[PDB]
RNA sequence: AUAUCA
């Protein structure tokens, strides 16, 4: 049973990195209904923006 | 496209592509008008629409080159869908399903590049690797478990990641007479300085200690000091001199841990390069606490 | 950032003033209104031009290269 | 009607394939290449039915053949329209629903809505609006750069050739 | 463009700086003001064509 | 000035009114497509190009 | 029934300021340096 | 000569916002067409239509 | 797909 083998670092990894990059909060690239524009590019505009 | 009015057999012709239109630069005759763009048609194709209110997006790419032309959707659930209907229709995917199994295999690929830190294009080799040689009957029957694991560092050869035998042989798994006689009927069909960054960082040791080892290594081995030795001793044995110069050492245990070598062989290659440490450093090494050329161990 | 040289609304030279402004307030612990009437700046224009001035210049500075 | 629609023409008994205008196909870098979701989604019908052909003329196993029929009924029905209600869509590797013809043709922005009805057009131009106290009221404002992009395609007469020699 | 009169032919008056200006009691119509309104401009390509806007 | 638009003392935007600075960034990758096909960086010449 | 270490398992993106982020105890002289706003 | 009318005069805190006209102007005369419908592609950016 | 513009 070696551990390397069983244990996948890109599951979590890459399932965060989908969500925050996309914005659909849910799993993964099969995803609806996931709910799009939680995670969305901060507006650099002006400070107050 | 050539002017037919002119004919000078370098055609000098331009795309304006604002006014759409294709133009003989010459004479200016306008050689075509309807003119698309490729940029935003491809964007029909590979979008950001995942969830499928764009009308605009309207197809999908493909990978013709490791996959062939297999076009196949899937079965799925929808917006109003019985549960019921997805299983049978997916039940009767399964009496028209062996190779069109084997790209599982794939699968088998991206899980260990995945377990040993492996970039997207070193993949993408392995997978064609892998494609083009497993139903050779060059290999015939060599162990199916060590000739993907030999198409892993035919991959890393191309794309200059530095991957050793001996790091593959810790993923999977990998009998190494077997896998590295299965490395060499596919390819009919490392150095120090590879390893330097990786030991240096698990020794701990200063970028200053990383650029002078690996200064030493390549002088090694340019004043080919050491005949034979295998380059991960070699290099072990640099790390040791460079870093006993330094403030921060390392012993040969733990070097040797580091790069898996034996303390005993660090010892052969490093009395080796010894003699010559003088020529081997970088020329602005500043030794430091008490280790200067005179001092170090010779060991 | 960095003090406009001539007031926008007429065009008085409002450059050198800077420095002589923020000495008024620091060193001669005058208030606003009076460094800025002393300074000759006497439209309300060019008194809006230090008045409301902001030098993001000075942290600007404060990056290495 | 006895001429153009007999009720014998309503089920599939053969399949009209639309040429490669009604569903482009780009070749992109000999690694990328992109078909078009109905180029898809009859390869699936196709495959389907190669399917159940190799299964009648094979041992017909009956309740292995019905099986393999209602998958080529799904993927024929898919096709034509994917948005169906009670069946579960065909979906595109990316989790995205195959683009049927209905949906084509369906919504704005479909072939009818927006293809036909309404659609952008050349020898058109848009910017702010601003007003003015000094023209006239028929008469519009055009900024010189576009005047200079607009055109009007004059006939060469002897009313006009040395003028519009001019502008040539 | 709820309105007929919300499409109108109009003589053009090449002038200078980016913006279409329009004259101001022509402004109720189209339903528009200066507030950062964007308009559209067809240009007819027939005799023909011209003719109808002018003429209607 | 009349419905929402404004006059401006032309000699008060010469003397720095309301100006500001503007960036814009572009962006390019070297692609590379599988095991031959890379794309480069350098000045293409049109008779090969 | 009788009886006969730290693994690695993903990258978790921080959030800038929290506590776990660099820039958490930096000083205002510590983020010019860092080449970021206070 | 005096204005009749006396003008409430006085400095007022104005913003400079982001729709600027040189980025919203566009004119098009015969363009780019789509693959599949024929027709002109969209928006500004692209030469649209 | 989000944000936005009248
Ligand atoms: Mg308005
Ligand atoms: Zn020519
Ligand atoms: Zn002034």
């Amino acid at each position: 049973f070696n551990m390397k083998l069983a244990i996948n670092a890109k599951t979590i990894t890459s399932g965060l990195k989908y969500a925050l990059a996309t914005g659909n909060w849910g799993e993964q690239k099969k995803a609806m209904s996931s709910r799009a524009g939680v995670s969305q590019v901060l507006n650099r505009y002006t400070y107050s923006s | 496209l050539t002017c037919p009015e002119c004919k000078v057999y370098p055609p000098k012709i331009v795309e304006r592509f604002s006014e759409g239109d294709v133009v003989c630069a010459l004479c200016g005759l306008v050689l075509s008008d309807k003119l698309v763009d490729t940029r935003s048609e491809w964007r029909t194709f590979s979008n950001d629409d995942h969830n499928g209110d764009d009308p605009s997006r309207v197809g999908e790419a493909s990978n013709p080159l490791l996959d062939g032309n297999n076009l196949s959707t899937r079965i799925g659930k929808g917006e109003t869908t019985d549960m019921r209907f997805t299983k049978e229709l997916n039940k009767a995917q399964g009496k028209n399903v062996k190779d069109n199994e084997v790209q599982a295999a794939f699968a088998k690929i991206t899980m260990l590049c995945d377990a040993a830190e492996l970039p997207k294009i070193v993949k993408d080799c392995a997978k064609e690797a892998y494609k083009l040689c497993h139903d050779e009957k060059t290999l015939k029957g060599k162990s199916m478990e060590s000739i993907m694991a030999a198409s892993i560092l035919i991959g890393c050869r191309r794309a200059e990641v530095a991957r050793t035998f001996k790091e593959i042989q810790s993923l999977i798994h990998v009998k190494t007479k077997e896998f590295g006689k299965t490395l060499n009927i596919m390819k009919n069909i490392a150095q120090n300085l590879t390893y330097i960054p990786r030991f240096c960082s698990h020794l701990g040791l200063p970028m200053q200690v990383t650029t002078s080892a690996e200064y030493t290594a390549k002088k090694c081995k340019e004043i080919k000091e050491i005949a034979g030795k295998s380059p991960i001793t070699i290099a072990v044995v640099s790390i040791y001199l460079n870093i006993l110069l330094f403030q921060i050492p390392i012993t040969a245990a733990k070097v040797g841990q580091t790069l898996q070598v034996t303390e005993g062989t660090i010892k052969s290659g490093y009395k080796i390069l010894y003699e010559h440490r003088d020529k081997l450093v970088d020329p602005q090494l500043i030794a430091n606490g008490v280790v200067s050329l005179d001092n170090l161990p010779g060991v | 950032m960095i003090v406009p040289v001539r007031c926008f609304s007429c065009g008085k030279v409002v450059g050198d003033k800077w420095e002589s402004y923020l000495n008024l307030l620091q060193e001669d612990e005058l208030d606003e209104g009076t460094a800025l009437s002393r300074l000759g700046l006497k439209r309300y224009c060019c008194r809006r031009m230090i008045l409301t001035h902001v030098d993001l210049i000075e942290k600007f500075l404060r990056y290495n290269p | 009607n006895e001429v153009f629609s007999r009720p014998e023409w309503m089920i599939l008994t053969c399949l009209p394939v639309p040429p490669p205008p009604v569903r482009p196909s780009i070749s992109f870098n000999e690694s990328q290449r992109g078909e078009d979701d109905l180029t898809f989604k009859l390869a699936d019908i196709l495959k389907a039915n190669i399917s159940l052909e190799t299964l009648e003329h094979n041992g017909a196993p009956h309740h292995a053949i019905e099986e393999a029929e209602s998958l080529l009924q799904f993927h024929v029905a898919t096709y034509m329209d994917n948005d169906i209600a009670g069946q579960p869509q065909a979906l595109q590797k990316s989790g995205r629903p195959v683009k049927s013809i209905r949906a084509r043709l369906k919504g704005k922005e479909g072939r009818i809505r927006g293809n036909l009805m309404g659609k952008r057009v050349d020898f058109s131009a848009r910017t702010v609006i601003s007003g003015d106290p000094n023209l006239e009221l028929d008469q519009v404002g055009v900024p010189k750069s576009i005047a200079k992009t607009l055109t009007y395609p004059e006939v060469v007469t002897p009313y006009n050739i040395d003028r519009l020699t001019q502008l040539v | 463009s709820l309105h007929k009169m919300s499409m109108m032919a109009h003589r053009v008056k090449v002038i200078p700086y980016s913006t279409f200006r329009l004259n101001l009691s022509v402004t109720s119509p189209y339903n528009a003001d200066f507030d950062g309104d964007e308009m559209n401009l067809h240009v007819p390509q027939s005799e023909e064509t011209r003719a109808e806007l002018s003429q209607l | 000035n009349q419905e929402d638009s404004m006059i401006m003392n032309q000699s008060s935007i010469d003397r720095g009114l309301f100006r500001s600075l503007f960036f814009r960034s572009y962006m390019d990758q070297e692609k590379k497509y599988g095991m031959s096909i890379t794309e480069t960086f350098e000045k293409p010449q049109r008779t090969n190009t | 029934k009788y009886e006969l270490g730290k693994v690695f398992i993903g990258r978790l993106p921080i959030m800038l300021r929290s506590k776990n982020c660099y820039l958490s105890e930096a000083t205002e002289s510590d983020l010019y340096k860092l080449k970021e706003c206070p | 000569k005096k204005l009749m009318a006396q003008i409430f005069f006085g400095p007022t805190y104005y913003q400079r916002l982001r729709h600027m006209v040189d980025d919203k102007i566009h004119a098009r005369a015969r363009g780019p067409m789509q693959v599949l419908t024929r027709q002109p592609v969209e928006g500004r950016s692209r030469d649209g239509g």
